[PDB]
RNA sequence: CCCGUCGCUACUACCGAUUGAAUGGCUUAGUGAGGCCUCCGGAUUGGCGA
RNA sequence: AGGAUAGUGGCCUACCAUGGUUUCAACGGGUAACGGGGAAUAAGGGUUCGAUUCCGGAGAGGGAGCCUGAGAAACGGCUACCACAUCCAAGGAAGGCAGCAGGCGCGCAAAUUACCCAAUCCCGACACGGGGAGGUAGUGACAAUAAAUAACGAUACAGGUUGUAAUUGGAAUGAGUACAAUGUAAAUACCUUAACGAGGAACAAUUGGAGGGCAAGUCUGGUGCCAGCAGCCGCGGUAAUUCCAGCUCCAAAAGCGUAUAUUAAAGUUGUUGCAGUUAAAAAGCUCGUAGUUGAACCUUGGGCUUGGCUGCAGCCGAGCCUUUUUUAC
């Protein structure tokens, strides 16, 4: 087969910079942040909990 | 290989001298003399381990060169000369006596005697034969060789040695009803009189020993060392403990009372 | 600030001539005692000789104020000096650190020395009447 | 009485009979026939460098439609030539000719892995370097 | 050469890596008492596992059996001196019914913060690792450290410490310094 | 659904004239260093010996 | 019977017999085989590993022969041959890192040509000398232990007396740097400790993943059976939950992934404990030696006294009276 298009999409995909964000806390915090994350302030709808719930 | 070993890894030591794992790749290799290697206990263990006299084997050299030392009341200058069971040691500088004797836990005692009693010491006979121009000979367990002896001593019989002149004062036959220490073996340092002698032709004799606490063991004849008439009358004192085993529960109950 | 000492296991040691024990420094509000500082006060302590004093081996507990040493008394200063090592009086300035070649210097002489049998100046004569 | 000997005298039988019979388990005969040291192009090794003979596509099986873009390496260390394939969108583009590329193998232990037919190979570095730090712009190939 | 010295691992991971049950237990566990992450509770699940191995293997063996007395007893007799088991249940069986959460409980974490000593539990640990806290007359600044019942009382801010007595830390002194 | 010749490509192993080739161990026979023992020998060197 | 040996012995010699081992596996071959204490994994039974901190053996490039000595068939002793290899004025001479460090080579694969006898011990004529034995530091993410990367208030909001989400404060601390003291043979580091040392506390945590197995998106852009992914099942042909990326989320975290081996999962090696009508597998059928395995049967019952331990019973031990050869376990 031919080995021209080695690399095609990776070479024509547009670059996208990573947005600059605030770094996350690290360790126990960060324990923290998902315990209370999950576990504090419940946001279930009704018996539907998501961990990533896709914009819609 | 090709010769005699010179050295002695640690963890290869015997465990009796209890040297801790991490000080060091060796262990005092005791020197050929009275007692077997793995039965004795080099003077560098007694002056730095046992007393702790010295800080290091630099400075138990320092000791026992300015001759303070004394094994059997005669002066040794080396540091891992093997002193054994029975031994007596004598720091006059310090005006201290001690005799090596096992206690039940199975190590030697650092047991203080007094001047009186550190001027003799028992052996066990190995054998009784005839010497050169037949002249009989006794061979206690420490290598020595005490000529016309009492013609009623036989082997496994304990003499008492003068220690200053070498002589015998006065034996005790091995018999059923005699004082015991166990100097071998899994019952190493018990102290019992001797209930029944059990033979065995071509094998090994079995003592069997009753503690003064009426528990009885069973020991092997070497391992046997006559050390007393009868109970209660040992000939020379004993360590802490009389000789007598305690279980770990009892042992536990004991520290707990004694300690609150 | 108050620098307290207290010594324990104590075992009088006339085979070494010395009595030696363990040293218990208590000295809150301060990094430690120094050795120099230890040994005057336990000559005043014990009304012994400084040059007779000797400590060694000190460490601080976990959170300070407290350090443990070993310390050694002579019963005098010509004991310590027959019976202390070079380095600990080198340290207390009872000694002149003993100035010498490299090990690797020495062992090369010493190699060097092994070629030669009978005197160097026999040595070097024969060979000054080979070269010359 | 289900076929084997129940004797209290009858080890002997027991030990041989399943001693036969575990040679029929494949991985117990490839250890001790040793078929790695003889016959594994690796030697019996998880890795092993060789020099790039030729990039090659390969085409890949049904029902999937690709070329797998492998590399011919001969091994250093006892001159077999083998296909390796080169993971990752446009790694081939860091694989020339006559370089040194440390291999190692699928995970599935001899076998070809998913459609790529033959190959049993994939590269780990090249030239030194890893091949993800390559990928991932981390280092550069030294050129 | 010189004897090896002895080292041990004192936790072991889940057989299962992904498995909700466990992992919302544990991470409610790890937010209850504020731990770092999931093998310092491996660590308390592998350190009570062996206990209750050693008191099944013990409970196997006949009642006044020698070993099952002598060791059962100095076992009940740890975690009775740890305040993991309690006075009233010296049974060897309520050994097997421990739990994790009575070993959290001991942590000197989670008793400076019921001491009141902390606000949190997060406040707890960061007393504990920034050295404020003393147990006796001696700093410990391991959240780890299993306080005995005889060291429950004497639990407080370490006496040179800007909590407890001592002067003030590098902030203040240099806020009031200027 | 499916089988087998035949045709293309690639890989693996096999047979095969070449009394093919290479590497290592053991060994017959032949030759055989050197030490040791033995046999004389007797530079020189002490008063018969070395 | 002798010789030889430190000594027994076909160890060797002379003579004489014809013996010795073997399906209970001799002999031969292979071992990517030094043995063991041990190691990994483990419900139990097992399977796999052990060059390597201790013990025994063996070797010092391959063989062989010796000297000295109590002790060596020694190699940091010698002699000779073989293979390598150094200097040479060409006549000759000198070698042995599977010691320590270091180099080349080999390879997937492994550190300083550092300091010291202070400790552990050893050797010597020895209180004193020596020891790359050993110790110390260097390199070192082999493994192992503990354990930072933030904590707490007020506003503002949301919220059901308090959990957070932001912009506002004052505290706390060691990473690091350092007087100093300690440590140490001397240092380094640790431990202590003046002064310095945190708001984006940029003093900024990573490695893999988000279809299922398997925890976590049917978000947005790119490509369009290509590029690629994918352990396996599978994804990709214009709204791709799977590729390449951004965002978000998930898992473990100073660690995380990959390859290979091995163990569990494997009752897929099955003694415990598999299967054999049809899924793989009862020999075409009988005989038969070793092996394995083999019916029943020989002092039972009764009586009396007594010791101990569990709460009158029960459980063990006894002692008398009743006619009273070889193993295996
Ligand atoms: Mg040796
Ligand atoms: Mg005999
Ligand atoms: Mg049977
Ligand atoms: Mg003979
Ligand atoms: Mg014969
Ligand atoms: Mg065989
Ligand atoms: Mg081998
Ligand atoms: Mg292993
Ligand atoms: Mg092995
Ligand atoms: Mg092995
Ligand atoms: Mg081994
Ligand atoms: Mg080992
Ligand atoms: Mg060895
Ligand atoms: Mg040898
Ligand atoms: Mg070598
Ligand atoms: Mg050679
Ligand atoms: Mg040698
Ligand atoms: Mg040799
Ligand atoms: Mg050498
Ligand atoms: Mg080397
Ligand atoms: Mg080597
Ligand atoms: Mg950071
Ligand atoms: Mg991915
Ligand atoms: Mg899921
Ligand atoms: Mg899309
Ligand atoms: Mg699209
Ligand atoms: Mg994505
Ligand atoms: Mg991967
Ligand atoms: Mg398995
Ligand atoms: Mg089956
Ligand atoms: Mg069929
Ligand atoms: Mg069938
Ligand atoms: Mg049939
Ligand atoms: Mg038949
Ligand atoms: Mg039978
Ligand atoms: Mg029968």
């Amino acid at each position: 087969g031919s080995l021209a298009r080695a690399g095609k999409v990776k070479s024509q995909t547009p670059k996208v910079e990573k947005q600059e964000k605030p770094k996350k806390p690290q360790g126990r915090a960060y324990m923290r942040l998902l315990y209370t994350r999950r576990f504090v302030n419940v946001t279930l709808t009704n018996g539907k909990r998501k961990m990533n719930p896709s914009p819609a | 290989a090709r010769g005699p070993k010179k050295h002695l890894k640690r963890l290869a030591a015997p465990s009796h001298w209890m040297l801790d794992k991490l000080s060091g790749t060796y262990a005092p290799r005791p020197s050929a003399g009275p007692h077997k290697l793995r039965e004795s206990l080099p003077l560098v263990v007694f002056l730095r381990n046992r007393l702790k006299y010295a800080l290091n084997g630099r400075e138990v050299k320092a000791i026992m060169m300015q001759q303070h030392v004394q094994v059997d009341g005669k002066v040794r200058t080396d540091t891992t000369y093997p002193a054994g069971f029975m031994d007596v040691i004598t720091l006059e500088a310090t005006n201290e006596h001690f005799r090596l004797v096992y206690d039940v836990k199975g190590k030697f005692a650092v047991h203080r005697i007094s001047a009186e009693e550190a001027a003799y010491k028992l052996g066990k006979v190995k054998k009784v034969q005839l010497g050169k121009k037949g002249v009989p000979y006794v061979v206690t367990h420490d290598g020595r060789t005490i000529r016309y002896p009492d013609p009623l001593i036989r082997a496994n019989d304990t003499v008492k040695i003068d220690l200053a002149t070498g002589k015998i004062d006065d034996f005790i036959k091995f018999d059923t009803g005699r004082l015991v220490m166990v100097t071998g073996g899994r019952n190493l340092g018990r102290v019992g009189v001797i209930v029944h002698r059990e033979k065995h032709e071509g094998g090994f004799d079995l003592v069997h020993i009753k503690d003064a606490l009426e528990n009885t063991f069973v020991t092997r004849l070497s391992n046997v060392f006559v050390i007393g008439t009868e109970a209660g009358k040992p000939w020379v004192s004993l360590p802490k403990g009389k000789g007598i085993k305690l279980s770990i529960s009892e042992e536990r109950d004991r520290r707990r009372a004694q300690q609150g | 600030d108050a620098v307290t000492i207290r010594t324990r296991k104590v075992i009088s040691n006339p085979l070494l001539a010395r009595r030696q024990f363990v040293i218990d420094v208590l000295h809150p509000n301060r990094a430690n005692v120094s050795k120099d500082e230890l040994r005057e006060k336990l000559a005043e302590i014990y009304k012994a000789e400084k040059d007779a004093v000797s400590v060694f081996g000190f460490r601080t507990q976990f959170g300070g104020g407290k350090s443990t040493g070993f310390g050694l008394i002579y019963q005098s200063v010509a004991d310590a000096k027959r019976f202390e090592p070079a380095y600990r009086l080198v340290r207390y300035g009872l000694a002149e650190k003993v100035e010498k070649a490299s090990r690797q210097q020495r062992k090369q002489k010493k190699n060097r020395d092994k070629k030669i049998f009978g005197t160097q100046r026999r040595a070097q004569k024969r060979a000054a009447r080979r070269n010359a | 009485g289900k076929g084997k000997p129940r004797g209290l005298n009858s080890a002997r039988k027991l030990r041989v009979h399943r001693r036969n019979n575990r040679w029929a388990d494949q991985a117990y005969k490839a250890r001790l026939l040793g078929t790695a040291f003889k016959s594994s192009p690796f030697g019996g090794s998880s890795h092993a460098k060789g020099i790039v003979l030729e990039k090659i596509g390969i085409e890949s099986k049904q029902p999937n439609s690709a070329i797998r873009k492998c590399v011919r390496v001969q091994l250093i260390k006892n001159g077999k030539k083998v296909t390796a394939f080169v993971p990752n969108d446009g790694c081939l583009n860091f694989v020339d000719e006559n370089d040194e590329v440390l291999l190692a193998g699928f995970g599935r232990r001899g076998k070809a892995k998913g459609d790529i037919p033959g190959v049993r190979f994939k590269v780990v570095k090249v030239s030194g370097v890893s091949l993800l730090a390559l990928w991932k712009e981390k280092k550069e190939k030294p050129r | 050469p010189r004897a090896p010295r002895t080292y041990s691992k004192t936790y072991s991971v889940p057989k299962r890596p992904y498995e909700s049950a466990r992992l919302d237990a544990e991470l409610k566990l790890a937010g209850e008492y504020g731990l770092k992450n999931k093998r310092e509770i491996y660590r308390i699940g592998f350190q009570l596992s062996k206990i209750r191995r050693a008191a099944r293997d013990l409970l196997t063996r006949d009642e006044k059996d020698p070993k099952r007395l002598f060791e059962g007893n100095a076992l009940i007799r740890r975690l009775v001196r740890i305040g993991v088991l309690s006075e009233d249940k010296m049974k060897l069986d309520y050994v097997l019914a421990l739990k994790p959460e009575d070993f959290l409980e001991r942590r000197l974490q989670t008793q400076v913060f019921k001491l009141g000593l902390a606000r949190s539990i997060h406040h707890a640990r960061v007393l504990i690792t920034q050295r404020h806290i003393a147990v006796g007359k001696q700093i410990v600044n391991i959240p780890s450290f299993t306080v005995r019942l005889d060291s429950q009382k004497h639990i407080d801010f370490a006496h040179n410490s800007p909590y407890g007595g001592g002067r003030a830390g590098r902030v203040k002194r240099k806020n009031q310094g200027k």
